[PDB]
């Protein structure tokens, strides 16, 4: 891209919205099938050699044009710039009432000629089901496919959707298939096509709030997992006094009068007790250390047994009555039997009793979606009139903010905040301001976040005698019908805390809500009734707009803006006014209250409006200090996620690969020899003495992770001249000839598609484990960041030392499972 | 002779439990 940001893109934009308003009187002359005609023509420009950028005079001309004829509805030259910009990997702010669907049709259409694939992200299915089949008669018009992407949809449905140029879908359902498809065995089995282009709907929430939504799949394999059983079997070797088992005990701990230490936290810091546990009987024996990012997984899972046994005493803590485990609570004395201690708390508990072990419940499969929207190229978005966190924009997703003019200019007469001492003054003050406009006919909306003050209000207004209604949320149809007429001349509305966007309030009300509300309207009723209309409107025009009021101010702007933005639909009328008192929750926002408190001697004077322009600014400039800290917060957190999302992305890459090709000969044989290197180097050190070199240990590995029987000592008494290398080459030699004579029993192609499929399966199996332990090691860190080091630097060396380690783990699994298997091997 | 006696045969049970979650399994 070309041309300063923000300022020099509105100019050049409007460029190519010149040239689109010129071309559109030359469209009108082109028939429908000639419009059909230039999609595909664009498509086949494109592989020729346009530019897609460069088609945007024509592309966008083609939709103005084609929209006239399928829906009646010319999209405004507003509208084509920020469909415009909605091209690039920028955030378009658009008003309450421009017309998202009017706007995001166009780099819909536009990115949709590449054939790649746009993937439209919705809040929720509603929505996308919505605009999916609305959208249609246009897109598929023109020569385009329309997709819909639904939460559940079967594969072979989901496959047509995101083959088509269109796909309609909802952010959570998009991470899942994303998931689905990168855990296949065979690539066939695929639901997704290209992170190319990526439209959402509202960024707001999806991108915002939704950054750090981890979509955690809790698939088990169910069965019995008797494996923690013979984990747990270690501990009665030991007694809790000494050796391992011992509940804190720190030299001392408590008086012997019941010290069990139910309140966990667990330390050991003697150092000689865990050595009871490590070495002997098989695994952790080898010389490993527990204390090691390459042994944080096991770390987890003895200390679950741990605190299962002294930390959870039988039949006070919890009952197990013929396998079912029920929690008992010793604070009330109630019984959960539909509840279970997470993190592996439960299933220790189970395997320590004679208990059906299940298979607990953890990361099968996750993803945030800031991790995976950050994968797409064009990534792209509409946004409200919140701004606030939309700095954070370039700084989470690396996007530009882009504001979108209105259709019609905003009259919106934006008040100061007048901030009393009490809350009567305040209340008081708000009575006063709605009861002057309701003598001049001016709707009221009264936005209280605060149920306590919604009543507050509602008492007050029926003292004064000012009639009201409010929008209870627990009678939608009540609201419905208040909504109706809540920009009726006079008419006080009071909303308790309304959601973003909300219905596009008509100023004097709804005609269509009135008819509607008639047995049968004849034209001359409708006409009658939207003759009546049109003077309601113009009445609320001049009384000034729709009357926004705020009772109380939200700390993060996003929200406050959400209730500023009502008025002013798509540049009408109306006007803001906020209220606050010095009892109000929002002065502690201010670092204290006590600072605040010398507003407190500006005077205030309840009936005096002293209209201070500056303490709407002071308000707005805490506001943003309260994300300002967030951010802060939301960077600390994404800093450890990014370090499991780079190791994410490269794991998943290599997965990639071995799922598209189908032959892995080639990598299974280059690891191979590097496996074998390393088991070796392992017994027998490169370059040195023979007397150095631990022939049993060797021979007994070889007869037993690679099922070869190989008497290295017999070869070594016999050939002296095999030396050192000779002696590797042999064994490696002796194991690639067994290799192939074991494929030859089972098939070429057989044995290519189980190597291909075990290296996927020893993957994810490890990739399970990895989920897992870079938790564990994400809170267990807290004890690892000592001084004179930083906690999230030293986090991810030891992240990395892990990933390592893992790598070193998957090839040796691989290869030695592949020789492990016992193929039926006649006489040769 | 000299009867070497050695633990090879190892418990991996412990380190089953993270595959555990997805333990897929083909012909052996």
């Amino acid at each position: 891209v070309f041309g300063s940001r923000n300022d020099r893109t509105l100019r050049r934009m409007r460029k190519v919205v010149n040239i689109i308003n010129a071309m559109e009187p030359e469209m009108e002359k082109l028939s429908d099938e000639e419009l059909k005609g230039k999609t595909a023509e664009f498509r086949a420009r494109l592989e020729k050699g346009e530019v897609l950028e460069n088609l945007i005079p024509e592309a966008f001309a083609v939709v103005r044009e084609a929209s006239k004829r399928v829906f009646g509805m010319r999209h405004f030259d507003v509208q084509l710039l920020g469909g415009m910009v909605l091209n690039e990997r920028c955030i378009a702010e658009m008003r309450t009432g421009e017309g998202k669907t009017l706007t995001a049709t166009l780099p819909a259409y536009l990115n949709a000629l590449t054939g790649k694939g746009v993937h439209v992200v919705t809040v929720n299915d509603y929505l996308a089901q919505r605009d999916a089949e609305n959208n249609r008669p246009l897109f598929e018009f023109l020569g385009l496919t329309v997709g819909i992407n639904l939460p559940g949809m079967p594969a072979p449905a989901k496959r047509e959707a995101y083959a088509a140029d269109i796909t309609y879908g909802t952010n959570n359902e998009y991470g899942f298939d994303y998931l689905r498809d990168n855990m296949a065995f065979s690539p066939e089995e695929r639901v997704q096509r290209k992170l190319h282009y990526a439209l959402v709907d509202e960024v707001d929430s999806i991108l915002i709030d939704e950054a750090r939504t981890p979509l955690i799949i809790s698939g088990p394999a169910e069965d019995s997992s008797e494996m923690y059983k013979r984990v747990n079997k270690i501990i009665p070797h030991l007694i809790r006094q000494e050796k391992e088992d011992s509940e804190t005990f720190q030299g001392e701990g408590h008086f012997s009068v019941d010290e069990k230490s139910r309140q966990v936290n667990l330390t050991e810091r003697g150092l000689v007790l865990i050595e009871e546990l490590l070495v002997k009987e098989g695994i952790m024996d080898e010389g490993e250390s527990l204390y090691s990012p390459a042994n944080i997984m096991l770390m987890h899972h003895v200390t679950a047994a741990l605190r299962a046994h002294a930390l959870f005493t039988r039949d006070v803590d919890y009952i197990v009555k013929d396998g079912e485990v029920i929690i008992v609570d010793e604070h009330t004395g109630r019984t959960m039997q539909g509840r279970r201690w997470s993190d592996g708390l439960h299933q220790a508990v189970e395997a320590k009793e004679g208990v059906q072990i299940q298979n607990e419940n953890q990361t099968l499969a996750s993803i945030t979606f800031q991790n995976y929207f950050r994968l797409y190229e064009k990534l792209a978005g509409m946004t409200g009139t919140a701004d606030t966190e939309a700095f954070e924009f370039s700084s989470i997703y690396k996007l530009d903010t882009v504001v979108v003019p209105t259709n019609r200019p905003m009259i919106r007469k934006d008040l100061p905040d007048l901030v009393y001492m009490t809350e009567a003054e305040k209340i008081q003050a708000i009575i006063e301001d709605i009861k002057e406009r309701t003598a001049k006919g001016q709707p009221v909306l009264v936005g209280t976040i605060s149920i306590e003050k919604s009543e507050l209000v509602s008492n007050e207004l029926t003292k004064a005698g000012i009639k009201h209604n409010v929008l209870n949320a627990k009678f939608h149809a009540n609201e419905a019908a208040i909504v109706a007429q809540a920009g009726y001349p006079a008419a006080v509305t009071i909303a308790t805390n309304m959601a973003g966007r909300g219905t596009d309030i008509v100023l004097g009300g709804s005609w269509q809500a009135e008819v509607a509300a008639l047995e049968n309207p004849t034209a001359e009723q409708i006409e009658k009734i939207k003759a009546d209309w049109q003077v309601r409107h113009d009445a609320v025009l001049e009384a000034g707009g729709l009357h926004i009021i705020g009772t109380e101010r939200h700390e993060s702007r996003r929200i406050d803006n959400q209730l500023r933005g009502r008025s002013g639909r798509q540049g009408d009328a109306g006007s803001s006014r906020f209220y606050l008192s010095m009892e109000d929750a929002l002065m502690r926002i201010f670092a204290s209250d006590r600072v605040s408190g010398m507003m407190r001697k500006l005077g205030m004077k309840p009936g005096e409006a002293i209209e201070h322009p500056w303490v709407t600014k002071a308000i707005a400039n805490a506001q943003r200090k309260v994300e300002s800290r967030n951010f802060d917060i939301r960077k600390q957190l994404l800093e450890y996620d990014d370090v499991a999302n780079d190791q994410r992305r490269a794991i998943y890459s290599q997965r990639n690969e071995l799922l598209d090709v189908s032959d892995v000969s080639e990598t299974i044989n280059s690891i191979r020899e590097d496996v074998f290197k390393a088991t070796i180097d392992a017994y027998i050190p490169p370059q040195s003495l023979e007397e150095m070199w631990d022939i049993p240990g060797l021979q007994e590995r070889l007869k037993n992770d690679f099922d070869l029987d190989l008497p290295i000592a017999e070869w070594l008494d016999k050939e002296p001249e095999l030396h050192e290398e000779t002696l590797r080459e042999r064994i490696l030699a002796q194991s690639i000839e067994v290799y192939q004579r074991k494929e030859e029993v089972v098939g070429a192609e057989m044995m290519r598609h189980f190597e291909k499929g075990v290296m996927l399966q020893t993957l994810d199996s490890l990739w399970k484990e990895h989920l897992a332990a870079m938790d564990y090691l994400r809170q267990g860190i807290h004890l690892r960041g000592y001084a004179q080091k930083d906690p999230k630097q030293e986090y991810k060396r030891e992240s990395f030392s892990m990933f390592a380690a893992m790598l070193e783990s998957l090839k040796y699994e691989v290869i030695s499972t592949l020789s492990k298997v016992q193929v039926r091997m006649p006489e040769e | 002779m000299m009867i070497t006696l050695r633990k090879r045969r190892k418990l991996p049970l412990a380190v089953a439990v993270a595959a555990g979650v997805m333990s897929a399994q083909a012909m052996a």
